[PDB]
């Protein structure tokens, strides 16, 4: 893991050219300092670790969010799980274009109390459940559906107070690897929508008030963090210098390469 | 002698020289090769047809111009309506193949320019419309090149490209297009640039019409120049051959 | 029950935590792996590839191609500067967007020594010479030829060989720098000047570009992972 | 989603135009489907009014008098993937947004049409 | 059946233990002690090697 | 007490956990085992079983014995069609309530082989031959026997042995299928043909009917359990 | 048990199977095979498709009526439309082939009749 | 009295430990790697074995 010692030269006078090439070639030069400088010897213990591609994706972000309610309109939460409206772990994944990991899921869920006239509130402890339904499964339509019986659906119920809940997820691509780019169709006549397959159809996750409490009104957000694990990637590509605009295309608005400076010797930015 | 600048290359009934050429970049250090025992997933018997479909391809020539924003071809499809290959990719639901790309321009020793050769894997493009996704038409060449422009596409309610050749119609810095296998036709050095590209996707095969896995660019970076007495017209030529092609599920031809 | 005592931090969510949890889908069945060609191991691999830099960054030439090329032409003199800016690979808009700036964006610390490759672009019948150049912080940028001369530096003559490497080697007082801008931590300057004059025939064009890539040594790594300044958001996207 | 979500159309009138909104599900879309089409006219301050429903097997005409008997579905077969509309005898006073909603849990798309009628049958 | 393996330590070893409790691989902690590497893929993806020393073109 | 620190997941119900638990009936006797017939180890060992597609699903044929019957006769040609279905195990109205595609709607993915069983019914004294096809996806379903035959097939040959077995196998671009519907992982189709005529002498019957039966070659697998569409409730039975 | 009335014969991507044949009838006693080195002429590397085009194809079908005379079918002719045998035919100076030819007639207890099927090499008419 | 015994993994090994705490054995975690197979009961349940390149019926 450590990085690469520097060995000392002396002065030179030869046909060896090791500063000159041709960039054409397609050919990264290899020349270190010694090439083109008398250097001393250098003992470096510096090292890698921190940039290994696993050390650069596993750490918790969070994905989405949403909200519920107790009573009224909408009692439950319901999402497509993607990676793809968050932009800071969308950037850092769209480096490779090809990639297989494992996902630890972790839930941060807090509830507050709303608004009312209503008198003498004197809510009990909060308890929620958590549904995956994988592709195909069907959906609860309403909070008091039989779907919530989950016989094959993994859920987690999980009452206020305790710590947050966590669960881990396989790859689970029907392809070897999941692709963060397709350049084509799902139909074969290519008149259709652009880019989009089936690859990386992971499912939905449903959220409900197990209980509703007191008499008072209460709205709960929940928060969906996902860290990769184990992860393999192939095929590194230019980082996204456009803002993001779809969560479901790479449609942009065009930006210029960098940033400006006064004049071609200036030494600030502006 | 000996020169390291002279270069062969025999392809089935075809073949190439050059004599100004700069080495040759091969994928990411990957040759090209069929596919094993270990990790097939189709079970019928796959054809190979060999020399027939590997073999150099020339397409339509194209005009380098003082203002030319630059070029892209989609491979699969560039391919699509042309000889054996083409009739290999409508008769078969799947298809897998690698390729040698070949990039020609000469010019004199008093002409002056400067071009990237880079080979794309899945080039996904973007809309001018935001909430829209660019039509076929628009992406799909068909043997004839598709153009970048010099400036941005306004967006309507429409289904085109957003051209622009400094985001490469890709949302990225263009400057960066170098992580991918490449050359330069530097016109004071050089006048090929050859890259072989292996096989690469998520999948082990892949429905040749529904799917363009790799793209060709051509993107001048230092633009053509020159004084007046000197020739005006110069032309790009790109020929390309695949190689190692297998073919499976055969069944009546079409695409829809 | 074994008797145990809880430890402060229990029930805490840290999100850089590595700790095993209970899959949800028991005995699930991997698709098994593919041999894909171009696996990355680590950042540092893309860090030594090089990318084109974007020197001429003045007005509005970072909306074309203009902002790649470096103009150079004939002179009726000789020592003239061509271009200079500060070693800031992470933080000078000439190097913030480049593959190794990039990655630098998502670090705070930076070692090591790097490789700038100019690449002569005018006509076969075009010659010159040309001295680029490193100077170490302390006295500021130089502002003649002749004050460039004194610190690190190569005389690049052009010829059949198309392209020169200018290396900039680590020279500083602490084993690492910042990537945000400190002066404790300044880097110094690279400046270009003409050695001689571009000398070309009749009937060739007098004006000729030069462009500039920029790489990682091997001796190059980074340290304590950070989010970037380039990537944002107001709500969830659709 | 539906194919494409942003267009503009030109026709003349006394013609029929044609609004296409094609669909695609994916796996996940498990709920039961519902197609609505509403509009928001350019002369008129009224916006978002349903002119033609389909839900629970049924079709449910009959809620913009303006469009009575002039607002029907393309398609012999609605639920595979087709729920585009034909508006008939246009007139000036229907220029206006055109909106196409589908509905089948957990997805949801719509689509907008800038319907354009103009005097003489020109596209210019 | 535990396992004993090295921190990670400074320059101028230490060792830590582990047991897997689960009973599938996706339920373990992450990996985070992979250090090779292999950039000649990127760089140098040439078919004719190219020695420093000599000229790229002759 | 051994110092300890909870880590997230501490106190949750995860409905496919698999922990220990404390028996509520200590030291309890279970009544012993005894060796009954047809032990089942794995759902796969049902879904190779054979069962009888309904392939005429057509108006209130459903509610009858008639949809299990696929109607041929003596014609005045031949080439015409004698049925088409797609592969769609899971999804099809024609393979949804077979064995088969009744384990199906418990899983999310699929692979492998299947075979298709035909059984003619006619007299003895009934003689015929026909087409069986498969065409894989990308150019739609054939529509002349002319096309058909392009694609893989047998030609069924009916006599003494009365039942021939079309094989469908393993083309796909992926190695799994989804079960629900998707045009991603579209299977392709299956149709029937006559390659010559019904013929009979007098007194026999023109008509005849064939049947259908499914199973999973030994390459057969799915994956990621899932709750089936087909089963519903509204409240608590009694 | 076994009956040599019954046939398999598989190729490519195809089978064809029969209940009441008589035997297979092969060519001069030849079996069909590449062609060898010490008898080849034409330089070029040939392409073999090999599962493409050694298939079986299925023509339009024929009615016998009871005062039927007879038919004739060319052979690289009859399948020269038809798959990519068609396609390499067209774009091809050269080729070169064997053949596996049946035919298919059923009929009852009750019918009769008698044909013959036979394959005549140069049928210059 | 710890047990150690394999993971599920995927294809292109890792382990895992287990020890028992209560005195039945209906406290146990369940039985999730039993693959063993027999289908020949239910697919050919027929007195005569049927080789399946003859004909059925002689």
């Amino acid at each position: 893991g450590r990085v690469a010692d520097t060995v000392g030269t002396g002065p030179t006078n030869s046909e060896a050219i090791p500063a000159l090439t041709a960039a054409e070639t397609g050919h990264t030069s290899q020349v270190v300092p010694g090439d083109t400088m008398q250097t001393r010897h250098v003992k470096n213990y510096h090292s890698r670790s921190e940039s290994t591609v696993e050390n650069f994706l596993c750490r918790s972000a969070c994905v989405y969010f949403t909200e519920y309610k107790n009573s009224g309109s909408k009692r439950y939460a319901e999402w497509v799980v993607t990676t793809r409206q968050a932009a800071q772990l969308r950037r850092k994944l769209e480096f490779f274009t090809y990639i297989r990991f494992d996902l630890e899921l972790t839930f941060v869920i807090t509830s507050t109390q709303q608004p009312s006239t209503t008198q003498n509130q004197d809510a009990q402890i909060l308890t929620h459940q958590i549904m995956y339904v994988p592709p195909g499964g069907p959906v609860p339509d309403k909070v008091d559906s039989y779907v919530w019986q989950t016989s094959t659906n993994p859920s987690v119920f999980w009452t206020e107070g305790n710590a947050p809940p966590r669960m881990s997820i396989p790859f689970l691509s029907i392809g070897n690897a999941y692709s963060n780019f397709y350049d084509g169709w799902s139909d074969f006549s290519r008149d259709g929508v652009y880019g989009i397959n089936t690859l990386n159809s992971m499912g939905t996750l449903y959220a409900r008030h197990v209980n509703t409490g007191g008499t008072g009104p209460i709205k709960s957000t929940i928060r969906i963090y996902f860290k990769p694990k184990h992860v393999k990637a192939w095929i590194p590509r230019p980082p996204r210098l456009c803002q993001y605009e779809k969560a479901k295309n790479v449609n942009f608005q065009p930006s210029g390469v960098t940033t400006t400076r006064q004049s071609i010797t200036a030494m600030t930015n502006t | 002698g000996y020169s390291d600048r002279v270069r062969s290359i025999t392809l089935g009934n075809s073949t190439i020289t050059t004599q100004e050429c700069a080495n040759v970049v091969v994928g990411y250090g990957v040759w090209p090769d069929y596919l094993k025992d270990n990790e097939a997933t189709a079970e019928d018997q796959p054809t190979q047809p060999d020399v027939a479909t590997c073999r150099f391809y020339t397409l339509d020539s194209v005009q380098w111009q003082k203002t030319s924003p630059g070029w892209w071809w989609k491979l699969p499809d560039a391919l699509s309506n042309l000889g054996l290959f083409g009739q290999n990719m409508q008769y078969h639901y799947l298809g897998r193949t690698g390729y040698t790309i070949h990039v020609q321009c000469n010019a004199s020793k008093f002409h002056q320019g400067c071009l990237l050769v880079v080979c794309v894997p899945e080039a996904e493009m973007g809309c001018a419309t935001l909430d829209n996704t660019p039509s076929s038409a628009e992406l799909l060449g068909g043997d004839a090149a598709k153009e970048f422009a010099g400036e941005p596409i306004a967006s309507g309610s429409n289904k085109l490209v957003q051209r622009v050749v400094y985001n490469a119609g890709m949302g990225i810095g263009v400057g960066n297009l170098t992580i991918f296998p490449h050359q330069w036709i530097n016109l004071r050095t050089n006048n090929s640039a050859t890259i072989v590209m292996p096989y690469t996707n998520s999948v082990p095969m892949d429905n040749m019409f529904r799917h363009n896995n790799v793209t060709l660019m051509v993107i001048p970076f230092v633009p053509l120049d020159y004084c007046p007495g000197s020739t005006t017209y110069v032309p790009i030529t790109v020929t390309i051959a695949p190689m190692n092609a297998e073919y499976n599920g055969l069944r009546l031809a079409g695409h829809q | 029950g074994l008797p145990t005592m809880n430890t402060p931090g229990s029930c805490q969510f840290l999100t850089s935590d590595d700790f095993q949890s209970p899959s949800a889908m028991p005995q699930y069945d991997v698709t098994p792996e593919m041999r894909i060609p171009g696996e990355v191991k680590n950042l540092m691999e893309i860090a030594e590839v090089d990318s084109v830099v974007p020197v001429q960054n003045v007005g509005e030439k970072v909306n074309s191609m203009e902002a790649y090329q470096i103009p150079v032409r004939s002179n009726e003199g000789s020592g003239t500067q061509v271009f200079g800016f500060p070693l800031q690979p992470g933080y000078s808009s000439v190097f913030s967007r480049t593959l190794l700036g990039e990655i630098l964006n998502y670090y705070t610390h930076w070692s090591g020594s790097i490789k700038l490759t100019f690449m002569f672009c005018g006509s076969a019948m075009a010659t010159g010479k040309f001295l680029l150049a490193y100077s170490p912080l302390g006295a500021g940028a130089p502002t003649k030829r002749v004050d460039a001369m004194l610190g690190t530096h190569v005389v690049w003559d052009v010829g059949l060989q198309s392209s020169c490497v200018l290396c900039i080697p680590w020279i500083s007082q602490t084993h690492y720098r910042y990537v945000a801008s400190d002066e404790c931590t300044a880097g110094g300057f690279i400046t270009c000047w003409y050695q001689t004059n571009i000398v070309v025939p009749a009937d060739a064009q007098s004006s000729c570009y030069i462009m500039c890539f920029v790489s990682a040594c091997n001796d190059f790594s980074v340290r304590l992972l950070k989010d970037t300044p380039f990537i944002s958001q107001e709500n969830f996207f659709q | 989603s539906i194919t494409t979500p942003e267009e503009m159309i030109e026709k003349a009138k006394g013609e029929t135009a044609y609004l296409p909104c094609k669909f695609t599900l994916s796996p996940e879309d498990q709920g039961p489907l519902d197609i609505e089409w509403l509009i928001s006219p350019a002369d008129n301050q009224k916006v978002d009014q349903v002119i033609i429903l389909y839900s629970g097997d049924k079709i449910y005409d009959d809620y913009y008098p303006d469009l009575k008997g002039r607002v029907h579905f393309t398609s012999n077969d609605l639920k595979s993937g087709d729920a585009s509309i034909n508006v008939t005898n246009l007139q000036l006073s229907d220029i206006g947004t055109y909106q196409c909603k589908v509905k089948k849990a957990p997805g949801v798309a719509n689509k907008k049409i800038h319907l354009v009628v103009l005097v003489k049958p020109s596209g210019a | 059946g535990a396992q004993v393996s090295t921190q990670k330590t400074g320059a101028h070893i230490i060792h830590y233990t582990n047991i897997n409790y689960y009973k599938d691989a996706a339920s373990n902690s992450a990996t985070r002690q992979d250090f090779a590497q292999d950039p000649g893929k990127f760089t140098e993806p040439v078919k004719d090697i190219m020695i420093k020393s000599l000229p790229a073109l002759n």
